[PDB]
């Protein structure tokens, strides 16, 4: 009997989270922004169009220069683009076709990418001889790779299907740690910007708050409907936003450990696929399958504007680091600069 | 089976003793963050074209 | 410093390089007709692969591969026999040894399971095979539809002596009938009449959301490969799910899927040879699993093999026609089904097979690519 006695006490702490939730939510994110003056009408234009893929588009990353960017195509290709000139850096050919995400070091010395090779390749950019070809093979995995982002030029997380996150030293290529609290597939993770912490989203329409150094889940935030396919940080590190199939996004504090804002529209049904805040935070951007980018504002949940350039599903998004521009990816085959 | 019972009671033990702040605070933080620094977002407020890297000829 | 205009200059012919190398990439994607593999469990997808590599490639076969396609093989070999004889007593009711002096023999196999770097020694060999030969271990073979058992557990019972050999070496129809787990992705490229295809298998275990099926909404063709023998066994997961009816709920959530309403879908009637080998038993009755195969009738547009029994006839329409009851359900003309009936370790009949989807395949490309 201690099996089921054992589940009926996971269920009272469930109820013990959610008075304990309850009591210190004395107000509403609404009622305190429900004063302050709208952002207005925010229009932003297509500056740049990258032609340079041959299949549809799924990740992409910005560098720490704001000006140099990494996309992934199922082309078997993974291009490094210069957005000031719409130059091509580099065009680096993949083993599998079939990726699903890449990492841009924050050194700008290595890219990474993945997909259902459960193997997550970091590729230097400043090899000595040859071409920018494979460098390390990161296996063990036993699921897609969903997401990876870097820490250093010797570490990098990632998250899979298998429902586990993992941090990795890459050199001597084990797993530093571990991260294993999931239900479903992990399908985006977003690192703090004091990197000690991270969250990760994934199918069980749950999100995590992953302590980096010990592999403890702290906590867990719920709240949606479906699966959760996008995540991202607000940027002072004490909040995170979410996307997820059932057409919304989600705003959750840590402090407060629990769901701030909803944003949605009753106009739209199809899921979210990529989510960034702006510089300030104020701006949230997601992307669609309806073809279409929804900036978000953060603070009244009412929507400020609209990326309308693309011609397929939107798969990815991103910021710069000093807020100066906005790219998308999409399954057209082209990317857009946005500002 | 009955190991991932226990794993998570002790995982919900710890997610129940976490000390949380009053909603009231934590959205005023967040919107006090975001005033703040307000007047250096981009695309919050735009920059005239001769500082934008991509309208500059 | 006009090697600041040098380096800008510099930046344009990298790139030049790049849209002229994309150029070629380009059309030797354009030429490539991308195929993908779906299907329950042990439904043949792997196999179907080693028959593309057998008819139309030539890769790698060093030390490492025989040394690998050697032990395979032998693991096979063991769990088959130690599969069989430990679920002799759990059968209900159970089976007991013919003699009863190979009790030393059954102790013997039962001990060495589940150990971690097995030798393979002689004895285990000569127990294998004098408890193969045992009426009471065929008997227990006889129902291994009560439990889980490899399909290839015969072909390598047959032949210990073959693969006891110190210098084995593997015919390819062994590694036709070699059970191995794939893991991540099985791919496979190659050209017949200057037209390229591109086949891939997704490796892994069950996996009921499938949120990796985004990946191939622009494939050029779905292969879906049916275990259309297993209508009287049950999955390996919860052990209590029809094998045929998980693959009809599978092909329904491919066939609906938001993510394939443009794609068409190649089906594989696979393990034709061993339909026909179960039914003409009678041991196994089809109706049994699903009773509306009592009322079927054989279609008139049937077109039976030389020398077909009209019992597999019609067990093989009834099996197709639960599949196209699907098909038809839905579709709009956005994507069309095509049954084949399929031997995938019969060599000879997966290349006539494949010759006969040329052309569907051909001109489903051409459509992608707004050309037809
Ligand atoms: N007798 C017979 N066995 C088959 C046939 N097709 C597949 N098999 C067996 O099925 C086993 C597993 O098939 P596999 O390719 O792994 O299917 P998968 O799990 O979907 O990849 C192999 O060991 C084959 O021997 C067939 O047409 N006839
Ligand atoms: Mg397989």
């Amino acid at each position: 009997s201690e099996l089921d006695q054992l589940r009926q006490e996971a269920e009272q702490l469930k109820n013990q989270i959610r008075d304990a939730r309850k009591a210190c939510a004395d107000a509403t994110l609404s009622q305190i922004t429900n004063n302050i003056d709208p952002v207005g009408r925010i229009q932003m234009r297509t500056r740049r169009t990258l032609r340079g893929h041959l299949a549809k588009i799924y990740a992409m990353h910005w560098g720490t220069d704001s000006r140099l960017l990494v996309s992934a195509s199922q082309d078997g290709k993974l291009i490094i683009w210069d957005s000031y000139t719409t130059n091509k850096v580099h065009a680096i050919p993949l083993r599998s076709s079939w990726v699903m995400t890449c990492a841009y070091a924050p050194s700008g010395n290595y890219v990474a990418c993945g997909g259902l090779d459960n193997i997550c390749s970091i590729y230097n950019l400043k090899t000595r001889e040859g071409n920018v070809r494979v460098s390390r093979e990161l296996a063990g995995h036993t699921g897609y790779l969903s997401c990876c982002r870097f820490l250093d030029d010797n570490q990098i997380v990632t998250s899979s299907g298998d429902t586990t996150c993992a941090l990795w030293d890459i050199e001597t290529g084990q797993q530093t740690t571990t991260f294993t609290g999931h239900t479903g597939d992990v399908m985006s993770l977003s690192l703090a910007p004091d990197t000690r912490l991270f969250v990760s989203g994934a199918c069980d329409a749950s999100a995590k708050l992953w302590d980096v150094r010990e592999g403890m889940c702290r906590q867990t935030f719920t709240g949606h409907e479906s699966d959760i396919n996008a995540i991202c940080f607000f940027p002072n590190g004490n909040a995170f936003a979410t996307g997820s199939d059932d057409a919304t996004c989600r705003l959750f504090d840590l402090r407060a450990d629990q769901e701030l804002m909803t944003y949605s529209h009753d106009n739209i049904i199809c899921g979210i696929t990529s989510v960034s805040f702006s510089k300030s935070g104020r701006l949230l951007l997601a992307g669609y399958d309806d073809f279409n980018c929804n900036v978000w504002d953060a603070l009244k949940a009412d929507r400020a504007g609209v990326l309308a350039g693309h011609d397929n599903r939107v798969s990815c998004l991103g910021v710069t680091d000093d807020g100066m521009a906005v790219a998308t990816g999409s399954w057209d085959s082209f990317l857009k600069i946005w500002n | 089976s009955i190991a991932q019972a226990r794993k998570l009671v002790e995982q919900l033990k710890m997610e129940a003793n976490i000390d949380r702040i009053k909603v009231s605070k934590a959205a005023a933080d967040l919107m006090a963050y975001c005033e703040a620094h307000a007047k250096e977002d981009p695309l919050l407020t735009p920059v005239p074209a001769s500082e934008n890297p991509f309208r500059e000829k | 410093t006009e090697d600041q205009r040098n380096e800008e200059k510099a930046q344009r012919e990298a790139n030049k390089k790049i849209e002229k190398q994309l150029q070629k990439d380009k059309q030797v994607y354009r030429a490539t007709h991308r195929l993908l593999l779906l299907g329950a469990g042990e439904s043949g997808k792997s196999t179907i692969v080693k028959q593309m590599r057998i008819l139309h490639v030539n890769g790698f076969n060093g030390d490492s591969e025989k040394a690998t396609k050697v032990q395979d093989i032998k693991n096979n070999l063991k769990e088959a026999i130690e599969t069989i004889v430990a679920a002799m007593s759990n059968l209900v009711p159970p089976v007991e040894l013919a003699n009863p002096e190979n009790q030393f023999r059954v102790d013997y196999i039962l001990s060495v399971m589940n150990v971690p770097d097995f030798d393979f020694p002689p004895e285990f060999y000569e127990h294998a095979k004098a408890l193969w030969e045992d009426e009471g271990v065929r008997a227990c073979y006889e129902r291994s539809n009560e439990y889980q058992l490899i399909d290839c557990a015969q072909y390598f019972l047959d032949k210990i002596d073959v693969i006891k050999q110190a210098d084995y070496v593997p015919s390819d129809q062994d590694l036709l009938r070699c059970r191995v787990l794939t893991s991540g992705i099985f791919e496979t490229k190659f050209q017949v009449d200057k037209v390229n295809f591109h086949m891939f298998d997704v490796g892994g275990q069950r996996d009921e959301r499938r949120k990796w099926i985004q990946c191939f909404n622009d494939v050029t063709a779905i292969i879906f490969v049916v275990a259309s023998s297993s209508y009287n066994m049950v999955i390996r997961e919860d052990n209590q799910t029809n094998r045929l009816q998980e693959a009809l709920n599978l092909f329904k959530s491919i066939w609906n899927n938001r993510w394939l309403r443009t794609i068409s879908v190649i089906l594989f009637l696979n393990k034709q040879d061993l339909l026909a080998e179960k039914v003409l038993a009678g041991k196994s009755k089809i109706e049994d699993y699903f009773p509306e195969f009592a009322r079927y009738t054989t279609p008139e547009d049937a077109t039976p093999e030389p020398g077909e029994d009209p019992r597999v006839t019609r067990a093989k329409y009834f099996i197709r026609d639960e599949f196209l009851r699907i098909s038809t359900a839905s579709g709009d003309g956005r994507h069309y089904c095509y049954p084949h009936f399929t031997c995938a370790v019969d060599t000879e009949n997966i290349r006539r097979v494949f010759n006969d989807c040329r052309d569907i395949i051909q001109r489903m490309h051409l459509r992608q690519y707004e050309l037809l």
